[PDB]
RNA sequence: CCCAUAGUAGGCCUAAAAGCAGCCACCAAUUAAGAAAGCGUUCAAGCUCAACACCCACUACCUAAAAAAUCCCAAACAUAUAA
């Protein structure tokens, strides 16, 4: 069979979430770490990965990387650190078109977009898509001068947040 | 090429606060000292009351005459507040709650002394009354499932309906009436007191017209 | 029985009618193969080789693309079109480069085709390619 | 040699 | 008709189809307007299940029904035909149209007893042992109802149940 | 209008009749015509 | 191809089919090459080799069927359907594989 | 314990380089670049929301997907009740 | 079996077939499904 | 009957939440396939459905049972023209 999942660049662990995967497999679990640490070793640790594992019938393992997911591109264009709790209702960070554009210039060199030998407006159409259920918003043009607009008032928000989720942590105790 | 289709959009359509079934007590508010007689012709005959549609697009029909007491209204309440989505989805009661008393004397008396003491309340129902009214962003083969489920458990003979398959219940009966080839019908015999027929008959039996037989309805009957 | 009531055909017909037109008369080389039940992997991966080389394998149904064959040119490929099939294109005609990613799958069989105007077998398209 | 009233 | 054979030579087995000579409709249909066969020769309500020539003509050379999409009936005629070809075979009228017995089988003998009008497999029938009283008596069954509405000749009515 | 079936593989060569006509036609021409459309033949090809 | 991968290619050693495409009697042979050609068949047997080559000469399609005891099964398919095609073929399978072992 | 590599916040520069894109340790961040460099299909794109099934042309192949797609949501209420 | 009224198949596996009379349902894959006509 | 690749393990919550504990969105690649309708997994895997292709499953959606005690209970019958 084949196991695919996403693991963060150098920081691959033998214990869960995939220890235990390749426990059922019988395959080295050291192993994978070693070569993996060792292959992913150029990228920037805590990156996630997704990871395609090709098993053997001898329990021989040819392990497949790919280019990073693309909510990592996304919220990094932006900014955020964290996405949307909730989409459509509020806007958690904001890229331009140019930035859609180079991160589909180096999404489209991954296994899927390549081996469809599509042209790379599919792919910036698909990452539309991707930044919506984030709650990120796409704009054409976008200066310094409003990028710190919002951004000043995002943490605003961010504040309330803390005030009413903390208020239900503490009502939680009185329960 | 399979070909496909527009779908109908419910966009429009507008969902209250508590679309869920509300609760139904017991008993009124205040209880009854008065004593009513059986009065059994609130259940018989056609209905003169919630025969049509006001809010909702589906419903069930009541195909016969009964009572209603509190445990039915239980089994309709959470059978469909569970089974039917809240957010896409409402209902309400087309029945009042149970008013009329029903006595009932002790086990091992004889018959007299006096009437009984009030034991529960129902509510009677006649045949072509709407008992439950739903509606929505739902199509009919969604809620037919669970009110047919429910319109089994009823003490009378129900079937879930809507605008459309009501409408052609009603146009299907009137259709059968006029390309009926018997020259006989029960409405000219009756009405003409033929054979002294009215001397087996009903006075009701000039307005039923043999559709009814009691509680009974007979929907095959012109 | 009275006959049964004609319908306007629906949009996507007359859509498909529209880029048939343009695969038989913009590109010159055109193989018909039998689509087998490749696994979606080695259809796909298969379907990539065939783009390096700038050679399309496009899909139509038989019951839209048969009436467009009955009344044209292309009029006695008519009996290839039975089953699962689909259509090798490309501007330019690269047989022996086609070929040779066909050798792969032997059961993957060129039924027909129609190169320059002029309507060929399968040992026909060994031949041009030599 | 059948005519329209025929049965077999 | 096609037929299909398999020769064995050599260890190798070769199978092929050939076709055969294959019966036409007799021209001059009565009704040509008719849509199944049985309209187009004023049949309808006026066969039975003795009819033999009729119903040989729906059915396999080991007494099995054809389908509807072959021989074009009609599916109220396809269930008349359907069942009186199960009654003629309770009959024994079919002796040509038997089952394939396989290679070493000798059936047994039984006793032969004289049927017509068999609704029901003999087999799965139960007896009656309590015939209720006359106003809820439990019938034999005699017939099929799907040839209620063929044409009668007498005044009493085709009597189903006995 | 509508173009002709393939020729089967063991049939012999049957070439088609429109060429039938040019091979014909070149055969009739003197070599010095013949030399004269070859040199423009050959710039043209170019 | 669902019902012939329950069984599996096992004894089988090589399949080929020939047919002539512009021949209008060749739709039950290229059924039977659809299923056959299946991952799910071709799976069960890596071994056993189907191969498919095409004619245009006009002649009847047969299909020929290697097994590893040796004995083979031809099916002309002109007057035979796909399903009395693959019955014939899974038949054979069986009993080929219980005479093995 | 793992986490998303930490994400720089400086207005000036983010609208000037993007920060996602280059994941290597040793390269450089990717500068943008003009508008003119860029292509044309670029800046007519839908950024707001589908497009309605009224909007688009009968004889197009995203009018049907739209059409197909909302069929397939009718088939899925269906059968939830079922 | 268990006698049933009303016969429903619980799988795709269930498959209807008249013998003996009346309706029955089996299922190889789970016969604990099997039902027979009351 | 047939068949199933992909952005992507969508976001958030969560020890974990990967189509399927909850909330938000429900866009998009490929000719074609729901940010998933029903099972399933501790979480994942895994099996179906709606899709394409192929070509006609080219259905019905109107009703579901029955047992008592002395011994079943007229005998019988489907086809010769309403008397
Ligand atoms: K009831
Ligand atoms: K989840
Ligand atoms: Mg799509
Ligand atoms: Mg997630
Ligand atoms: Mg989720
Ligand atoms: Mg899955
Ligand atoms: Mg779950
Ligand atoms: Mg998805
Ligand atoms: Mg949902
Ligand atoms: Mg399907
Ligand atoms: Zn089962």
């Amino acid at each position: 069979g084949v196991i695919r999942a996403i693991v963060r660049a150098g920081l691959a662990m033998p214990g869960p979430p995939l220890g235990p995967v390749l426990g059922q497999r019988g395959v080295s679990i050291n192993q994978f770490c070693k070569e993996f640490n060792e292959r992913t070793k150029d990228i920037k640790e805590g990156i996630p990965l997704p990871t395609k594992i090709l098993v053997k019938p001898d329990r021989t393992f040819e392990i497949k990387i790919g280019q990073p997911t693309v909510s990592y591109f996304l919220k990094a264009a932006a900014g955020i650190e964290k996405g949307a709790r909730q989409t459509g209702k509020e806007v958690a960070g904001l890229v331009t078109l140019k930035h859609v554009y180079e991160i589909a210039r180096i999404k489209a060199q991954d296994e899927a977009f390549a081996l469809q030998d599509v042209p790379l407006s599919s792919v910036v159409r698909s990452i539309i898509g991707s930044a919506r259920s984030l709650g990120i918003r796409v704009v054409k043009d976008l200066s310094s001068e409003e990028l710190a607009a919002f951004q000043k008032e995002r943490a605003i928000f961010l504040a309330a947040q803390k005030e009413a989720d903390l208020a239900a942590q503490e009502e939680a105790a009185k329960k | 090429v399979k070909t496909l289709l527009p779908v109908p959009s419910f966009e429009d359509v507008s969902i209250p606060e508590k679309p869920k079934l509300r609760f139904i007590e017991r008993a009124p508010l205040v209880p009854k000292v008065r004593r009513e007689p059986k009065n059994l012709s609130d259940i018989r005959g056609p209905s003169t009351e919630a025969t049509e549609f006001t809010e909702g697009n589906f419903a069930i029909l009541a195909l016969g005459g009964g009572y209603l007491h509190w445990g039915h209204f239980e089994m309709m309440r959470l059978t469909i507040n569970r089974s039917m989505d809240p957010k896409n989805m409402f209902a309400i009661w087309r029945v009042p709650a149970p008013f009329k008393p029903i006595t009932r004397k002790s086990v091992g008396h004889r018959m007299g002394g006096g009437k009984g003491a009030i034991d529960h309340y129902v509510t009677p129902v006649k045949a072509g009354r709407l008992v439950v009214e739903m509606g929505g962003r739902c199509e009919f083969e969604e809620v037919q499932g669970f009110l047919d489920q429910v319109a089994h458990k009823l003490p009378f003979a129900a079937k879930a309906v809507s605008r459309g398959t009501l409408e052609k219940m009603r146009k299907d009966q009137e259709e059968r009436e006029r390309n009926n080839q018997n020259p006989w019908t029960f409405e000219r015999i009756a009405t003409a007191n033929m054979l002294g027929i009215r001397k087996v008959l009903s006075p009701y039996d000039l307005t039923h017209k043999g559709k009814y037989w009691g509680k009974f309805y007979m929907p095959k009957r012109v | 029985s009275p006959p049964s009531p004609p319908q306007e055909e629906i949009g996507l017909i007359r859509l498909l009618r529209r880029e048939i037109a343009a695969v038989f008369q913009d590109n010159r080389m055109i193989a018909v193969c039998q689509n087998v039940a490749l696994s979606a992997e080695d259809k796909l991966l298969m379907r990539h080789q065939l783009r390096k080389h700038k050679i399309l394998m496009k899909v139509f149904p038989n019951q839209v693309l048969k009436p467009f064959l009955e009344d044209s040119k292309y009029q006695n490929l008519l009996p290839l079109f039975v089953g699962h099939n689909m259509l090798l294109v490309s501007e330019e005609p690269k047989v022996k480069e086609m070929v040779r990613i066909l050798r792969t799958v032997p059961f993957l069989p060129l039924l027909g085709g129609c190169i320059d105007d002029t309507i060929l077998s399968r040992q026909g398209f060994i031949n041009y390619s030599k | 040699s059948y005519l329209p009233g025929y049965v077999p | 008709f096609r037929e299909v054979v398999e020769t064995q030579e050599g260890k190798t087995t070769i199978i092929e189809g050939r076709i055969t000579a294959t019966p036409k409709e007799s021209p001059n249909p009565p009704n040509p307007s008719g849509q199944c066969p049985i309209c187009r020769w004023n049949l309808k309500h006026k066969y039975n299940y003795d009819d033999v020539l009729l119903l040989s003509q729906f059915i396999r050379p080991h007494g099995g029904m054809l389908p509807r999409k072959i021989t074009g009936l009609c599916q109220e005629e396809h269930r008349k035909i359907e069942e009186c070809v199960k009654m003629a075979h309770r009959a024994g009228l079919l002796p040509n149209h038997r089952p394939r017995l396989p290679e070493g089988v000798v059936p047994k003998s039984k006793p032969q007893l004289n049927r017509y009008l068999t609704r029901w497999a003999p087999g799965s029938v139960k007896p009656i042992y309590k015939k209720g009283p006359r106003w809820n008596r439990v019938r034999m069954p005699v017939g099929s109802p799907l040839l209620r509405d063929n044409v009668c000749y007498s005044r009493t009515p085709w009597k189903l149940y006995h | 209008e509508a173009l002709a079936g393939a020729p089967l593989d063991n049939a012999p060569k049957e070439y088609p009749p429109k060429i039938q006509q040019l091979v014909q036609d070149i055969a009739s021409l003197t070599l010095l015509e013949i030399s004269d459309l070859n040199e423009l033949l050959k710039k043209t090809l170019k | 191809a669902a019902a012939l991968a329950r069984l599996g290619l096992r004894p089988v050693k090589q399949v080929r089919v020939q047919f002539c495409p512009f021949e209008k009697n060749v739709e039950s042979t290229r059924t039977f090459l659809q299923t056959v050609s299946s991952e799910k068949v071709r799976s069960t047997n890596l071994n056993c080799s189907v191969i498919a080559d095409v004619r245009h000469d006009g002649s009847e399609p047969c299909v020929d069927v290697l097994f590893g005891d040796g004995h083979r099964l031809i099916m002309r398919g002109a007057h035979l359907t796909a399903l009395e095609m693959l019955t014939a073929f899974a038949s054979h399978i069986r009993a080929r594989d219980a005479a093995g072992s | 314990a793992l986490k998303d590599p930490d994400v720089c916040t400086d207005p000036v520069q983010l609208t000037t380089y993007a920060m996602g894109v280059n994941i290597y340790k040793e390269g450089q961040d990717v500068p943008l670049k003009p508008d003119a460099e860029y292509p044309e299909w670029l800046f007519e794109m839908n950024l707001g929301p589908p497009k309605t099934l009224e909007e688009l042309d009968p004889e197009s192949r995203e009018y049907w997907r739209r059409l197909r797609k909302q069929n397939i949501w009718r088939h899925n209420r269906l059968s939830k009740n079922k | 079996f268990k006698n049933k009224t009303v016969l429903k198949k619980r799988c795709k596996d269930c498959y209807l077939v008249k013998r003996r009379g009346r309706w029955y349902v089996y299922c190889k894959t789970h016969p604990r499904h099997k039902q027979r006509q009351m």
